DNA sequence: GAAGCCACATCCTCT
DNA sequence: AGAGGATGTGGCTTC
C-alpha cells in the first residue's frame, strides 16, 4: 500500500473499478509482487502468474468464471485508448503508456525504489 | 427487397431499421436504386448528420451503380444520432453534374441499439 | 424523372430548401478523425482538385460538392481573400437544380454558405423531361 | 423509468 | 501467445 494507486488514477468508488486501475493497485502493493511486477523499465510490467491476476480480477469484479484469456481481451481493448500497450515478443508483458507520472505523482524510478523492485 | 421513396424523384433506397447499434452490420444490406437511367460504374455515396452530430462517421459508404442498382456491401453507422434524435441521410449519385437525394429521420444510431427492458 | 415539375416552386416553398437559402454555417466534414494539420492540407489540396465535403452544421445536412460547371478558377477562388476560399458547385438536390455557394477558412476549415436556385440548368433540365 | 453511454465479459476465428 | 471482430451485460447518468 505504498500509494493510493486506484485513487490517484480516478477510481472514487463510483461504479466498478476499471481493469487498468485494478492492475495499478496490485502493482503498488508489495505483497502482489509474486504474480505481477514492474519489469524495471518505465511503466512496463509483467504478469508472472496470469492466472492469479485473473482470479483476483475475477474476485473483484464478481465474475468467478473470469480467466486470463478474458482479462487479456480487456487489455487489448486498451491499445486504441492509449492507456496500456503490449510489449512485443515478451510473454505477458504490458506497459502503461498513459501519463502515470502525473496521476501517481511519482516517476517510475521513484516508484520502483519505493516498492523495492529488483 | 422492399424499396422506399427518397427526397428525390429519381431515387429509391432499401429499408433501414429505425434503431440500430453503432458499428453493427445492418440487418438488410442497404442499396440505392435509380428510377431514371444511370450509367453503370457511376459512384454513389452516403453521408449522415443532424442537429446533434453534424457529420456521422460511417463505414463503407461507397458503392458503384450497376443495372440501376447500387448496393453497399456492409454499410455501417459509427457516429451516434442522439437520444430520440434520428439521422438525415444524404445519398449522392455522381453523374455530371452530381444528383443528391436526402432521407430525413432515416435511422437512429446509439451505443447499445435496441435492447429488451431491464 | 431527374427533376420535379414545380422545380422553381419547390425551392421557394419547401422548408428543406428555405432553411438553406440563407447564410447558414457550413463546415468541412472530411476526415474528422485526423489531426487538424492533416485535415487542413487534405481539404485544400482537394479543393484544388475541385471537390470537397461540407455540411450545414445547424441542420446537419451533409453534401458532397463537385466544383465544376454542367481544375477551375470561377468555381474555386483562393484570391478573393487571404486565408479563405470561395467555392461554388451546382447539382440536382432532391429534383431541384441549385448551386451551392460559400466560403471556408483555410485554417479553421469552416465558414458560411447556402443554396441558390439555378434558373439555367433548371429550365433546360425540364426541357429534356418535356 | 426508459433510454443513453461505458467498460468490459464472453466467445470465436486466424496467424 | 496474441490480435481483434461480434454481441450480450450490468453500473451509472440524463432526458
Amino acid at each position: 500500500p505504498v500509494i493510493p494507486a486506484a485513487a490517484l488514477a480516478g477510481y472514487t468508488g463510483s461504479g466498478p473499478i476499471q481493469l487498468w486501475q485494478f492492475l495499478l493497485e496490485l502493482l503498488t502493493d508489495k505483497s502482489c509482487q509474486s504474480f505481477i511486477s514492474w519489469t524495471g523499465d518505465g511503466w512496463e510490467f509483467k504478469l508472472s502468474d496470469p492466472d492469479e491476476v485473473a482470479r483476483r480480477w475475477g474476485k473483484r469484479k464478481n465474475k468467478p468464471k473470469m480467466n486470463y484469456e478474458k482479462l487479456s481481451r480487456g487489455l487489448r481493448y486498451y491499445y486504441d485508448k492509449n492507456i496500456i500497450h503490449k510489449t512485443a515478443g515478451k510473454r505477458y508483458v504490458y506497459r502503461f503508456v498513459c501519463d502515470l507520472q502525473s496521476l501517481l505523482g511519482y516517476t517510475p524510478e521513484e516508484l520502483h525504489a519505493m516498492l523495492d523492485v529488483k | 427487397g422492399e424499396l422506399v421513396r427518397t427526397d428525390s424523384p429519381n431515387f429509391l433506397c432499401s429499408v433501414l431499421p429505425t434503431h440500430w447499434r453503432c458499428n453493427k452490420t445492418l440487418p438488410i444490406a442497404f442499396k440505392v436504386v435509380a428510377k431514371g437511367d444511370v450509367p453503370d460504374g457511376t459512384l454513389v455515396t452516403v453521408m449522415a448528420g443532424n442537429d446533434e452530430n453534424y457529420s456521422a462517421e460511417l463505414r463503407n459508404a461507397t458503392a458503384a451503380m450497376k443495372n440501376q442498382v447500387a448496393r453497399f456491401n456492409d454499410l455501417r453507422f459509427v457516429g451516434r444520432s442522439g437520444r430520440g434524435k434520428s439521422f438525415t441521410l444524404t445519398i449522392t449519385v455522381f453523374t455530371n453534374p452530381p444528383q443528391v437525394a436526402t432521407y430525413h429521420r432515416a435511422i437512429k444510431i446509439t451505443a447499445d441499439g435496441p435492447r429488451e427492458p431491464r | 424523372p431527374r427533376v420535379v415539375p414545380d422545380q422553381r416552386s419547390k425551392f421557394e416553398n419547401e422548408e428543406f430548401f428555405r432553411k438553406l437559402s440563407r447564410e447558414c454555417e457550413i463546415k468541412y466534414t472530411g476526415f474528422r478523425d485526423r489531426p487538424h494539420e492533416e485535415r487542413q492540407t487534405r481539404f485544400q489540396n482537394a479543393c484544388r482538385d475541385g471537390r470537397s465535403e461540407i455540411a450545414f452544421v445547424a441542420t446537419g445536412t451533409n453534401l458532397s460538392l463537385q466544383f465544376f460547371p454542367a481544375p477551375s478558377r470561377e468555381y474555386v477562388d483562393l484570391e478573393r481573400e487571404a486565408g479563405k476560399v470561395y467555392l461554388k458547385a451546382p447539382m440536382i438536390l432532391n429534383g431541384v437544380c441549385v448551386i451551392w455557394k460559400g466560403w471556408i477558412d483555410l485554417h479553421r476549415l469552416d465558414g458560411m454558405g447556402c443554396l441558390e436556385f439555378d434558373e439555367e440548368r433548371a429550365q433546360q433540365e425540364d426541357a429534356l423531361a418535356q
